[PDB]
This record gives structure tokens, C-alpha cells and sequence, in this order.
């Protein structure tokens, strides 16, 4: 959408995914799987839970009765209420409706900027220890054991520790 | 080779959304914000129940129109529910003055009670006995309005009457009386002696006087006379002085009154349903968390917004395109 | 070297447009959403026309002022436009009973149609023809209302009146009627005789007993006396009885009217254009698709909503740098 | 704007380019000229559409009738009305033009979204086989003749066939 | 070795802000869109003052309740402040007629002038100093209101006046009278010769016959009697005509009006303060920058929009993360 | 947050600086310090007292007076003014809140996004003379003293003025 991730660079969900919003899909000799990123997922739920929430519980209701009270020879006070009650429909309809769209968006767009912020992360967290396949998966250039994969999702993947394998690697295909 | 990758969640929801810029979009979880939903009944209103009158008019009930349910004790009410045209009103025909606003100041009542105020006994330069009408019938037989006393010559003469009551209560009270309009001078001579004739009714902020109006009109009920009834709040150590020479339509029944809010007059079929709500509506009562509504707008209590839309969807979840 | 480049549209658009952190952003193409525009003229509402009285009041209108203007009954309208300060209102000076919720109920009407209730034929005993005033002038003769008949004694007896009229039409019919209120009581005799007058008025709804009033006023159009109207729907099968002493300003004309909307008086100078519309102004008809216009705040019909701004410019193409 | 695009690393829009909103410079062997991205614009043109016509479709009107019906003594209930028609002036007039100011800033970095979009996937395709100049082109250290760019759009640029001679051109620039 | 890094603002604020999905948020900077502030006092509007009655209802004090202000003379204001319940009121109990209206015409007045109309030493076939009553006191002695008359019989007789003012002045003046309603047919008698009365009032518009109502009644100040108000506005080059064999409350003194705005009657138990705003508060002033505010919804002026809410916080600065 | 910077990839604002909003911290052969970017922080300092200004000036604001002038016999109309100034008080309350609410979220995001546009300016002077850290902080391949780093501030930087002494410089590194 607006940051070009969601359906733009990563064409399509996962449908094996079931844990959470965004997370990462693995494939080593152990197997393959998928693993959500508990942190960004907890943190756009609870921004959204907000959201909604506060939309919620921002309006102010107080006691009213209504209404219909006046006699026959009382039909422009009749007609008066008739406008009053009308406007203020017309403006709740309005008001509610653009809520709903405007915050809709804002609500895909915001998912849009997690993903991104997630490709981010790992990306920041890898550099050239691996390749960027341009399809929202990374390459690796070197062996990646569960417990090193379960580090990248950590976010605290030792990038020394792997950095002459490697570069032993990326010297003998990336060229 | 190994590889991680980054990619978001799938299922296979049909929900779909609308944005500001896109249409159905289908979406992993939405939640509707539009509340659509009541119960179908009529609730008290925060642990108050309502007053439920059947086929009774408001006027109908207070006046004891023999046509109507019996009268029952209820002290508190939140709201009153009347039906859109109840077969009860006035049985015998007129008319009920400030009638609306009488309705409204009795909407919500805090504490309410009947009690008698001047005997159908006492009154014995008069006749108090043949006020009475085949368009009123109690038990099979003509009667009258059952809390107030239409007063008849007594052998051949209407001697001026000269009452008053004393609101000896510590609470308001609400004192209801009327007038008889005959249609001739022939009826007016039969019905009472006396051919122009008055009702001063004084209070220490009434100061009234009705006279009668003689005209030929049309029969309501089979009947051409009507009858017009009038009200006052009676503050407590206060007195009401009836002054008549004939047409007089005499209390016998008044009621304590306390209000301490209000609220309004609730037009619906539904009927009574063992419950409790912050928002009635005349199609059922509504369990209100949501910010708006598209149920009814006559609503009382409180309610979310009323809103003409069929669906306000949010979006929660993500874009869901499989 | 070869090269690539990314870049956006650009053109000699001088459109701005204002954004809450920038004003005055010159833009590719953008939208107003600000209706400005009328016709100038006032049109039918759903292919209805209006009824326009150029110069009366509904007053005049209704009751036949003979300085206004005789035109082609009209059965069907949406709205009614009358000018700020109608030249001809009540010929003969006085007034004009709940005279605006008459006015309201005429506002729109499904069915209105002039009918003959008691012809002037019948005032046998009183006269019918002497009813007549140098401040209700016809043909530069004095004259009166056309739909109502001033009766006076005829010679020296006003008899008691008794008169009533069934609605045998399927349709409510509008009545109206008048007092005649003199100077002095030798006025008062001499038109009529009896000295001491009233007009009794009933309906199965309608219970009315008017008393002319006596006071020394101010000359209105050379006159002291004044005239002072009533009205009443009356329904199919029910009938209007009228009985009178004198100063009773009888029907001759009433009207079959039918009610199906509601609408208001618009004040306006303009003229009829033969035009259609859904939103009406007293300046013009709008042609409503935008959602808001600042044309005029008192308006009749399925209008945008009124906004006090002379622009609400949305932004479609982008930022324009020369 | 918010992405940093449209009137920021590249400084103003093309008269030349007709065609579409957003789209390509390209200057070869074979010449120059323009050619706009079809797809991103006719999708930009549907979203703006779509939000004006909600902002238009989502007015709930009925019909009034007004209005001054009232008498000299009834000039307190005049008061009533004059109270709530101003109100509703107010309410609406302050909604329609926050509403305006917002949703143009919202359409404005919008229009900066999709440009930057469109060249980061550009950039994305090429990567090292060209140099970014910072003013929104890009430097081929290879030949592109007309259907390599035409690939470049695609989003199907190979990327390893020119690697080896962009790499040549690129440490032979460098010194 | 060699580094530039990109970074932002930070420092010691506290101030917090919430945001659509996230609450308690520090940040650099912030302000208050809601305004708290009034300064305790009334004050001018635009520069005119407001017209204070302390004590006094506006009916006290346009009658001339004696213990009410020793005419506060004013000759233009913009606003009217009373109490919640002014103590000086009617000294005689009784009404006033279309008293609300009445108060929201005075609400704000453009220029206002008190001047004689009928001098009491024009009564000279009646006592026009003998209308004084316990129940309005000056000092100690039994008064009445200063700028209207008690008009009793003299010896033994009241003659039929007839009385009229015509409105030289360039100006509308309000002119107010009123009506005796005795308990008994002795007490008429006492005070007034004729037992059957009338007060009649004209002018080119007001068409009014007033009968008293003799009613026993309940005791208000240890009286029975009953005083009713009316007034009207005297258009300029219009006559008023005052008749009546009895029970006349006569104008003296009547006032020039000339309005060109409207406001309403403010309730605050404050005084003046010397000062202006364009805003007013019962709980006082506001110089109103801000476009919400929270002080009191009964305001007038050009406020800013009353909301239900203790801070409306706008994040102007960033993140301020500690 | 929506642009992955201030909450992101720059873990922490600067006490330090004081100058303005957002700038560079440098720390070379002749000393540390901050500097901050003047333009773009006019730039954001502008944008958002702008749009406070439109909060508060596109209110519209009449005379109206307020107002209990009806008697106990008025009591329905008495109602009818309480629901029409109750309406008028939720309306306008929810609209604030809201409006505060969403237009916070766009400041803090505005926030972000110009520190990101900033960063990318940088990204795009330098390039390979220097590595990105991934911290906002750049590791320069070259010497640069105080008058080499305001021409990165001034973006009057020359890059091929070093491009040598980077190359040089760089693959002794990469050992
Ligand atoms: C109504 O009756 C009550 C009780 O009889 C009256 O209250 C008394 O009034 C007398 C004067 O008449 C006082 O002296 C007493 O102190 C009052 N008694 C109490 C305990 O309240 C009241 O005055 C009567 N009201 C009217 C209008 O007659
Ligand atoms: C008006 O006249 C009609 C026509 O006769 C009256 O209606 C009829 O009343 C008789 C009984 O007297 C019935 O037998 C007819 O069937 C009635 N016709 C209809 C259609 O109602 C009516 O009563 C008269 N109205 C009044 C008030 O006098
Ligand atoms: C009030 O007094 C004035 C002055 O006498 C009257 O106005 C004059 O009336 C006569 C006859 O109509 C004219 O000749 C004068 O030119 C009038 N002068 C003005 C300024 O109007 C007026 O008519 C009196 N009011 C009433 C009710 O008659
Ligand atoms: C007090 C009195 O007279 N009641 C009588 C009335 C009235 O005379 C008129 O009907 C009034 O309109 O008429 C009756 O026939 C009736 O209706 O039952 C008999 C009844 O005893
Ligand atoms: C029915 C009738 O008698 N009309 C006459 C009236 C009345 O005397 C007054 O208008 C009543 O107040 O006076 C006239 O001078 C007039 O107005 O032209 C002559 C007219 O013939
Ligand atoms: C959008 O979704 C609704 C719900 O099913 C449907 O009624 C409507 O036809 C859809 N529009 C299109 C074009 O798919
Ligand atoms: C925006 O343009 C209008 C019309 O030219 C002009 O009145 C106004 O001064 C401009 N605003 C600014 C801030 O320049
Ligand atoms: C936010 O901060 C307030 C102090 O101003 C604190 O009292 C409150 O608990 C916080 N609200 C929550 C729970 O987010």
C-alpha cells in the first residue's frame, strides 16, 4: 500500500502462519516452519485494541428522552424537534461513516509499516551474512541451526560469529 | 541453502471492508461498531419500572374512566408507556387542559399516591348521585369518571357551592375538577337551575374562572354535551377553593405527587418483559457498549448515537488475498 | 552513460489548495466540493409547483380580500412563497386566530379545493349585502371579503341565527369564520340590534363561544373597528353549527383540502421559471449533487448541508512545481 | 513530503510525461524519452476517485423544510431555532474544512507513496549495476538498449547478466 | 576513525499526550487546545455594560417595587443579570402576562428612557393615593409600586375614565397597567364603587377587556387579592386608550425602547466588575483564544465550543523517551 | 513507529542537542558534537503550527446567548432545548477528542518521517564512502574533518573529492 511491503514486495500471506499477524517462515535441516515475531505482533494488537477502544469511549452519552409531545396545534415546535433530530443524524451518519473509512486505511497502512519495519529488523540484523532474494526472504550464505535462526527471530543474531563462513561463501558464488 | 522470511497472516475470513480509497477489501478480523441489536421487551429503567398503562390515556387513567383497569398502587415509575391510540381516553367526550404538559411532568415520577380528598358523601345541597352515563358504564350500568363527581340540581334548585381543601399532606398534590358544557338552555335549566352559571377555582397562585359554553354540536359517543377538565399542583399547607353555582365537575380523588426528574411519554404495542437497561426503545431495550445505534430513534435512557447506516465495520486485523 | 529515471506528472495548472500543514499548495487538478450556484428562480419541488401569491398574505389568500388578485385555483403545492411584507393582508383591520400553524398546515397540500358551504341567498332575514367597507375596496367600491359575508340586521330585528353544514365530502374541508368587533354600543346597536351578541361554533372537536369586545382603538385605514378570525378542519361526516346575536361573519366559501407532507413559507421576490428542483432558496434552486453550498441558510427540499465558506477545494492531482 | 519523494530527491514534476502521474525517463543508444507506469497510476486514480466520491456518497440528506414561522411573541422559541441552526453551521463548517485540509495531506504523500514505490523497486532491481544520483535517475554502468529498460519496468530485470560488465565499468570509474 | 550520525530531539518534559493507539505518551512539546480560564467577574459585552438588577426580579424592577433599586437608570445594556431568586418581585402577589417574553425583549436594549405618560394629579374624580398596601412596603409605611397607580374611588364614586397617550416620541415605548382581583363583593364595593366591572384597553393593535375575577383565594403576604400585569409596545404616532369603571392599575410612567439585538437573562449571584469580553459565564469571563472550553454551558457572547472534557492535549513537539 | 526510524533504527533521541529538532552528531579527528539541521526543522516547525493554527482558526464563532427562559408550564419545549444543547455538547466532545486523538498519531509520525528523509539525504551524499551502521550513524572510509562534514550538513559534499581515498582506504579493511 503505502510502504509498498504487504502486497507489494511480499506478494501474498501466510496461510500456515496461525500464531500471529506478521512473524518468519524457516527452512533448515532440522525442517521448515513458520514462527511469529511476538514483540511487532503484541504491539499492533495492542495498538489497535486502542484504537478501537478509543473510538469507543471517547463518546459521551448522557440521559435523553424522546419524544413525542406535542398536540396538533403545535406542529412548528413539532417541525423544530424534526430539523434538530434530523441534523443530528445527518451528522452522526457522516461523522461515523469517514471515521470508518479514514481509520480503516490508517489500520492497513499501519500493518503495511510493520512488515516493513520487521523486513527491516532482520535485514539490519543479517547484512551481507546473507542474500536479499528481493522476495521478502533472505539467503543465507552460511549454516543456520534452529538455535541461530531462534537468534535472528531474538533479535540477537551474532553476526561475528558467522561473518568469515560466510564471506567464504559469498567469495566463492556471489561471483 | 537456508533461508528466513518475512510475511504476514492469512485465513480464511470473508470479511470484507471499506476504506476511504478501496472497496471490499477482505480483511483477517473485523469488528462491527454499529449495535443492531435489543431484546425484544420493555425494561425498567435502571431498576425503576415503568408505568404501563393498556388501553388507557393518561387523562383516563388519572380520571377514573370505568372503562379502564382498575386502579393499582404504583408509587415510582421511570417512564410511561402509552399505546399509539389507546381505546380508553375520555369517556365521556371533551377535552383535558395543558394536557401535554401534565403528561410530561407525570413521565417520571419519584413518588405517587391517590387519595381522597372531598367525599361523594358530602356534598348534600346537591345531587351527587345521578352524574352518571350510559357512555360510562362501571358494572354494566351507566356511571361517571371514578375519581371525580359530576353534581346535579337536587329537588329544584343548584344552591351555590362554597368548598375548599386544605392540602394537610407533606407532599404535592395533583387535584383534577371540570366543567359541564350542555348544548341548550332547556338541558342547562334541567341539569342545574341556575342558567348563568360559574366555577372559580383560587389557590395561592390559581386565581381561575370557567363558565360554561351552550352551543349545538355534534354527538361524540351519542352524546352533544362535553366535559373539559383542568389541574393544579397543591403545594403542602396550601388550599384550593371551589366557588360554583352549577356545570361543576367536583374532585374526589387527588394525588401525591414528588418528582426529582423527567423523562417523556413512550409510545409502544410491546409489553412488559422482567428486565433492566440504560437505553429503552419501543421495539426493546438495548445492552449499550457500542457508540452507535440504528435501531429506533425514540429512544429514553442512555443510549448510543442513532445513526442511518447498515454497517460500520473496523478493520483489525490485515488484508486477507488468497 | 545511459540512464533511468522516476518522476511525476507536472502541467500550467494554477489550482490550489490548502492542506493542514501547508496553504496555498499550487496542484495538478483538484475538486470543489463547495456548491455556489443557483438558477436565480423558484421552481416546482418533484415536478410540484409552488403556490405563489405575488401580493397577500394566506390571510388575503384564504379569506377573499378583494385587492388581491383573482386567480386560477391551484389543488396542488409543495411550498408557498410570500413576499417579506404582503401589500394586501387583512382589508378590514384585525386579526387572525393560531394563524401561523394555519399557515404551516398550508404549507404543503395534496388537494385544496374552493367550495360553496352556505350560499348568501339564504341570510333571508338579515342582511347580506350591506356587510360592505371603503377599506376593503373592489372595483373602487366598497366592498369586503369574498368568501365570508358581513351580515347585518335587516331592518330593525337581527334574529337568532341557527345554522350547520355536514361535510358530505370525502375529503376534511378548512372553515373560517370572523367577530365583528365595534367602536361604541351605539355601533353595536345599530348594525346589529340586540346589545348584548355572541357566535357559538361546534363540531365534534370544536366547542367555541365568541363575545365581541368593546374598547376605543386607533383608526386603521380610516377604522376603529376591527375584524377577528378563526379556522377549523372539519371532518367528512361531521357538521359546523353556528348560532349568533350578531357580529357574525359567516362562511359562504370554504375549502376541501388533503394533507399528505409538510414543508414551510418561503420568503421570496423572485419569479416562477418553469424549472424542477429538490432544493429550493429564496435566491434560487440549486442543482444538488455537492455536499455542502453557502447559498442561503432557509431552504425547502433534499439540500447540501449549508456551510459559511467560499471554498472547499479537494486535492486529486499532485503538487505542481514550476 | 512524508516519503521524502515528490518535492524532495526529486525536485519537480514532468511537463514531458503525459501519458500517466507516475512513470520513466530513459535515454540510450537508441535516444530518449518517457513512458508512464500504467498500472500504479490507474490504481492511484481509482483510490482518489474512490475518496472523493465517499466523502461525496457518505452525506446522508433528507428533506427540510425552513423556516421562520414564529411571531413576535414567540421570540424565545425563534431563539430556540436560531441556536440550533448556527450550531449546525458551525458543526459542519468546521468539519468540512478540517476534513479538506486532512484528507489533501492525506492525498498529497499518497501521490509521494507511490512514486517512492515505484523507485524503490526500481532501485531494488538494480542495485550495484547502477548508481544512484540522488536526484531520482539512475546511472546504468552498463548498456541499456530500449527492452532491457522495457525489462527494468517489467520487474523482471536480470540483474547477473550485466553484473560482471557493470562491475568492470564501476572499478574502472573507480580510479 | 570517522562517524556522523542522524538523530533527534530530546529533554526534560514531562508533558504527556495520548494518540489513536497509544496512551500516556511523553513528548518534547505540547498545547492545551481547551480553556479553563474565567476571571470570577461580570463584564461588559463589547463595551456595554450589562444590566445588573440586584434584588429585584425584571418585573419589580419595571414596576416600581419599592424595595427594589431606586431606579437603576440605564439607558443601554447588553445582557440582564438577576438571581436565582430575587427577593423583591411583586410586592402585591398577582402575574404578569407573557412575563418571559417580556424579559427576553428587555434582555438587551439599545436605548431605554422612563418617561411620564399620565401624571397622578390627573385624576381628579378619583383617589390616586390610597393604592397603598402592607404587603409593599418602603419604610416601614404601606406603599406601592412607584410607576403605576392604585386608582381607589373617591368618596363614594367611580366614575367611567377614559384615558388616552399618544406616542409623540420618536421612539416604541413599552406601557404597562394592570388589573384588581378582589376575594369578596364587599371588598370590590370598599374599593370600588360599581360591583360589575370592565377595563378595556386599545390601540391600532391591541384589542383587550379585562374583568376582574372575584374569587376567594388563599393568603400571599396575608392577602387574598390578586394584581395581573399586561403590557404592550406603543408604536410611534399610535394612541392607547385606557377605559374602565373600576379595578384600574393605571399607567404613570411607561419606557422608551429602542432594540437592535437580542440576548437573554443570565442567573449569577455576582456582581460587577468593571470590565469587558466577548465572552460571558455565570462563574465569569473568558478571553477566549482557545476554540474549546469547559467552564459552563449557559453563556453569551462569542465563546468558544462547551465540551465535556479536562484537557484537549496536541503534541507539537516528539517522543520524549526517558 | 509508521516510518521505522525514531522508535527504530535509532535507538534513542539526543540530550545533546538543542539547536532544533532534528540534526547530526559528529565525532571526528578534531572532536565530538551536535549540529542541528536548520531547514528541514523550520520545515517541521512550520508544518505543525500550521496545523494547530488550522485546529483553532477554521472555527467558526457567532453571537449566541444561553438561556433558560421558559416557564413551568413550558416544560416539553424546555427538553427540546436540553437535547439540542446535549447534542451539540457530544458532537463537538467526541469531535476534539478524536481529533486530538488521530492528529497526535500524524505528528509523532510526521516526526519519524522527517528524520528518515534526513538520514536518506546523507544516505544518498555518501554512499560508499561510508558503511552504514545501521544505527543512523555513519562509518566514514575517509578522513573528514569539521569543513568536510558541514558540506555533508551544507549537501554541498563532493563525493568524488574522496572517492579514491575511500577505495584505497576501503579494502585494507576488508581483510
Ligand atoms: C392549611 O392548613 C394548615 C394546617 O391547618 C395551615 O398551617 C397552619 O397555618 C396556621 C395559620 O392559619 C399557622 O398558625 C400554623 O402554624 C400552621 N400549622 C402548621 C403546623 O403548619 C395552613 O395555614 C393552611 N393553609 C391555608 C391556605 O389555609
Ligand atoms: C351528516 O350527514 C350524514 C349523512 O346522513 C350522517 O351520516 C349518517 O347517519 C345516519 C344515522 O343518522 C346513518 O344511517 C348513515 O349511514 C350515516 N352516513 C354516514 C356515511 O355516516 C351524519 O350523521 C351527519 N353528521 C352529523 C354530525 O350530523
Ligand atoms: C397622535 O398624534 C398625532 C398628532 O396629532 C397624530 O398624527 C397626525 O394626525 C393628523 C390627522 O391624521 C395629521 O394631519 C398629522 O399630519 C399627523 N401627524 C403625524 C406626525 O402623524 C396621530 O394621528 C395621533 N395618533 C392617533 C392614534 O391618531
Ligand atoms: C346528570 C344527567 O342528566 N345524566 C343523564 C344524561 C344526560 O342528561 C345527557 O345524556 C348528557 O349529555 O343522559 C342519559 O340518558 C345518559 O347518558 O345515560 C341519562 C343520564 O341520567
Ligand atoms: C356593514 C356596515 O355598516 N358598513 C359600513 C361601515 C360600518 O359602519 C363600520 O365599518 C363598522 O365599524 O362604515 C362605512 O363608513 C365604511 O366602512 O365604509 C360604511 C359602511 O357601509
Ligand atoms: C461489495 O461487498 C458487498 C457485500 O457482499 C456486495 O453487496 C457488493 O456487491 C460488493 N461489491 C463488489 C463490486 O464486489
Ligand atoms: C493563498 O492564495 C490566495 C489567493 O491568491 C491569497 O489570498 C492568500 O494570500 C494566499 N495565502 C498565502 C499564505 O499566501
Ligand atoms: C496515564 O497517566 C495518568 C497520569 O496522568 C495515570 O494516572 C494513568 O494511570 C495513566 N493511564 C493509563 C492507565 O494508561
Amino acid at each position: 500500500g503505502l510502504f509498498g511491503a504487504i502486497a507489494g514486495f511480499i506478494e501474498g500471506g501466510w496461510q500456515g502462519m496461525v500464531d500471529g499477524w506478521y512473524g518468519y517462515h524457516h527452512s533448515n535441516e532440522q525442517g521448515s516452519g513458520y514462527a511469529a515475531d511476538k514483540e511487532s505482533t503484541q504491539k499492533a494488537i495492542d495498538g489497535v485494541t486502542n484504537k478501537v477502544n478509543s473510538i469507543i469511549d471517547k463518546m459521551n452519552t448522557q440521559f435523553e428522552a424522546v419524544g413525542r409531545e406535542f398536540n396538533n396545534l403545535e406542529r412548528r415546535i413539532e417541525n423544530l424537534n424534526k430539523k434538530m433530530e434530523d441534523g443530528f443524524l445527518d451528522v452522526w451518519t457522516y461523522n461515523a461513516e469517514l471515521l470508518v473509512l479514514m481509520e480503516n486505511e490508517r489500520t492497513l497502512d499501519f500493518h503495511d509499516s510493520n512488515v516493513k519495519n520487521l523486513y527491516d529488523k532482520v535485514r539490519l540484523q543479517l547484512r551481507d551474512n546473507a542474500k536479499e532474494l528481493g522476495n521478502g526472504c533472505f539467503e543465507f550464505y552460511h549454516k543456520c541451526d534452529n538455535e541461530c535462526m531462534e537468534s535472528v527471530r531474538n533479535g540477537t543474531y551474532d553476526y561475528p560469529q558467522y561473518s568469515e563462513e560466510a564471506r567464504l561463501k559469498r567469495e566463492e558464488i556471489s561471483g | 541453502q537456508d533461508q528466513i522470511c518475512i510475511g504476514y497472516h492469512a485465513n480464511n475470513s470473508t470479511e470484507q471492508v471499506d476504506t476511504i480509497m478501496e472497496k471490499n477489501v477482505t480483511v483477517t478480523h473485523a469488528q462491527d461498531i454499529l449495535e443492531k441489536k435489543h431484546n425484544g421487551k420493555l425494561c425498567d429503567l435502571d431498576g425503576v419500572k415503568p408505568l404501563i398503562l393498556r388501553d388507557c390515556s393518561v387523562a383516563g387513567w388519572l380520571l377514573g374512566n370505568p372503562m379502564c383497569d382498575e386502579f393499582i398502587n404504583v408509587p415510582e415509575w421511570s417512564y410511561i408507556v402509552e399505546k399509539a391510540n389507546p381505546v380508553n381516553d375520555l369517556c365521556y367526550p371533551g377535552d383535558f387542559n395543558d394536557y401535554e404538559e401534565l403528561k410530561h411532568l407525570l413521565s417520571r415520577i419519584n413518588h405517587f399516591e391517590k387519595i381522597q380528598i372531598i367525599p361523594k358523601s358530602s356534598w348534600s345541597s346537591h345531587e351527587a348521585s345521578l352524574g352518571v352515563s350510559s357512555a360510562c358504564p362501571y358494572q354494566g350500568k351507566s356511571s361517571f369518571f371514578r375519581n371525580v363527581v359530576w353534581l346535579i340540581k337536587k329537588d329544584s334548585t343548584y344552591p351555590t357551592i362554597k368548598r375548599s381543601y386544605n392540602n394537610t399532606n407533606q407532599e404535592d398534590l395533583l387535584v383534577l375538577w371540570g366543567i359541564h358544557h350542555p348544548n341548550d338552555a332547556a338541558e342547562q335549566t334541567k341539569l342545574y337551575q341556575n342558567p348563568t352559571t360559574y366555577i372559580s377555582v383560587g389557590t395561592s397562585t390559581l386565581n381561575q374562572r370557567l363558565v360554561p359554553r351552550i352551543a349545538t354540536r355534534s354527538k361524540v359517543k351519542g352524546l352533544s354535551g362535553r366535559m373539559e377538565f383542568f389541574w393544579t399542583i397543591l403545594k403542602p399547607n396550601d388550599a384550593i377553593n371551589f366557588e360554583s353555582n352549577g356545570n361543576f365537575i367536583a374532585p374526589e380523588y387527588a394525588y401525591k405527587i414528588v418528582k426529582k426528574g423527567d423523562s417523556t411519554i413512550m409510545k409502544s404495542e410491546l409489553e412488559y418483559g422482567n428486565c433492566n437497561t440504560k437505553c429503552q426503545t419501543p421495539m426493546g431495550a438495548i445492552n449499550s457498549s457500542m457508540p452507535f445505534h440504528n435501531i429506533h430513534p425514540l429512544t429514553i435512557g442512555e443510549c448510543p448515537k442513532y445513526v442511518k447506516s447498515n454497517r460500520l465495520v473496523l478493520a483489525i486485523g490485515l488484508r486477507n488475498s488468497p
